[PDB]
């Protein structure tokens, strides 16, 4: 018997992104080589199998800094972090390989699938 | 908006 | 030049709700008279003008317990909290007045609007 | 699902 507000989920994500831009209640720093990215643990877990495993680990859940594998490209991470908070993926010919390798590491199957399709079409 | 889901 | 994954926002909300059910990374208890509700501060702020004001206040942002006005009905709050995490509002004839008064207090304009329309149509 | 927004 429920009614549903169609735009609710996108509005929530819009506000979580505004919180991220203003640095409100961000509780983790993701270190990708020389770069730091402030984020909300719950949004990372809700989007990534890797962060879901990290932040449900009884020891890692309490860490304020998570260092990613040095093989991870910071631009690739940046694009995936923007995707997490906006549903929009800035996929380009110059970044697709780094985006795909980063999505595989972060466990983001939908991004991996779209990257594979854009690669196969070119091819 | 509101719809029947 | 971005591409968009249509279901991303609803999937994120689905996962935030699964985190809430399992009590993962919940960081605030909302006390509504005799009842307690565990939630994520960021989801509350992203959905409610009242929680947005509370959790951006330099002192209240650090509180782990927020007590609501004793006039607030716990079932009404419960229904709005489920709406926040699911986009579905369990609106019924027996709860509509409490739901509407709670949405006005929490500052959730879309819920207030739909409640007003269901009231006007009846009557 | 993917679309042009
Ligand atoms: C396998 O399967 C590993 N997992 C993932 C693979 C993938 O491609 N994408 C994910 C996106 C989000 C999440 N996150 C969740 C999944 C289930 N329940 C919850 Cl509560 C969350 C959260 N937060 C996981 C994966
Ligand atoms: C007036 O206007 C008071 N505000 C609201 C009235 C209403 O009816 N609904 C809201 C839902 C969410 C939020 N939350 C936000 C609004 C803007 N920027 C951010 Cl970052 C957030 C968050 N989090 C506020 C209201
Ligand atoms: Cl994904
Ligand atoms: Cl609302």
């Amino acid at each position: 018997s429920c009614i549903q507000f169609t735009r609710h989920a996108s509005d929530v994500l819009l506000n979580l992104n505004r919180l991220r831009s203003r640095d409100i209640l961000t509780d983790v720093v993701i270190v990708v080589s020389r770069e730091q990215f402030r984020a909300h643990k719950t949004v990372l877990m809700a989007c990534s199998g890797l962060f879901y495993s990290i932040f449900t680990d009884q020891l890692k859940c309490n860490l304020s800094v998570i260092n990613l594998d040095p093989e991870i490209n910071p631009e690739g991470f940046c694009i995936l972090l923007d995707f997490m908070y906006t549903s929009r993926l800035n996929l380009r010919e110059g970044n697709i390989m780094a985006v795909m390798a980063t999505a595989m590491y972060l466990q983001m199957e939908h991004v991996v699938d779209t990257c594979r399709k854009f690669i196969k079409a070119s091819e | 908006a509101w719809v029947i889901p």
